[PDB]
């Protein structure tokens, strides 16, 4: 997972986020955006993952807002079984700004999965002054 | 400016209020009644800013 799209129209009409981890640090863009019909970078190879179709929108006509800050752990190469990694945040934009709270938690050892239980507390991460409308959000595999 | 300066907008009709500290950049024809709008300047049908 890369990151996420955020708006109500995605076609260019509204504008609308755009969060996606890369290199060693973060991007997020607000703004006017073509976004095609399959949301992807992963596609150049067969299997060895590659981050092909950086453009996921085929163009970005007027922008509000730029933004670069420290990216997040990273997974290096591919594994399958024994995922000893969760990443859970929450996102919501009430006055205007978008809070994103994020918490990291190694270790896990449930085979079986299905979401773990126990507690655990989020501590905040940043806000930003958007300023826009949003209604409808997916998620960038990539 | 003496002439006229237009660089200056203010949107007039709306379907709804703003939320605080919102910003609305979008510019469509705004239905006044029931007719469609297909996107033209004639009745009920009035530009939004
Ligand atoms: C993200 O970083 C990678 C590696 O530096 C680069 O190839 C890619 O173009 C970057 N994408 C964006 C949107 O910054
Ligand atoms: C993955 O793609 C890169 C170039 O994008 C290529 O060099 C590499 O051989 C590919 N790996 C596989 C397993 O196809
Ligand atoms: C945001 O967009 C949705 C979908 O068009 C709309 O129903 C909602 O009223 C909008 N929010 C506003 C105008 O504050």
């Amino acid at each position: 997972i890369r990151g996420w799209i955020f708006g109500t129209t995605l076609d260019s009409k509204t504008q609308s986020l755009l969060i996606v981890n890369n290199a060693t640090n973060v991007v997020i863009k607000v703004c006017e955006f073509q976004f095609c019909n399959d949301p992807f970078l992963d596609h150049k190879n067969n299997k060895s993952w590659m981050e092909s179709e950086f453009r996921v929108y085929s163009s970005a006509n007027n922008c509000t807002f730029e933004y670069v800050s420290q990216p997040f752990l990273m997974d290096l190469e591919g594994k399958q079984g024994n995922f000893k990694n969760l990443r859970e945040f929450v996102f919501k934009n009430i006055d205007g700004y978008f809070k994103i709270y994020s918490k990291h938690t190694p270790i896990i050892v449930r085979e079986p999965e299905d979401l773990p239980q126990g507690f655990s507390a989020l501590e905040p991460l940043v806000d930003l002054p958007i300023g826009i409308n949003i209604t409808r959000f997916q998620t960038l595999l990539a | 400016k003496v002439s006229g300066n237009y660089n200056y907008l203010y949107r007039l009709f709306r379907k709804s209020n703003l939320k605080p500290f919102e910003r609305d950049i979008s510019t469509e024809i705004y239905q006044a009644g029931n007719k469609p709008c297909n996107g033209v300047a004639g009745f009920n049908c009035y530009f939004p800013l």
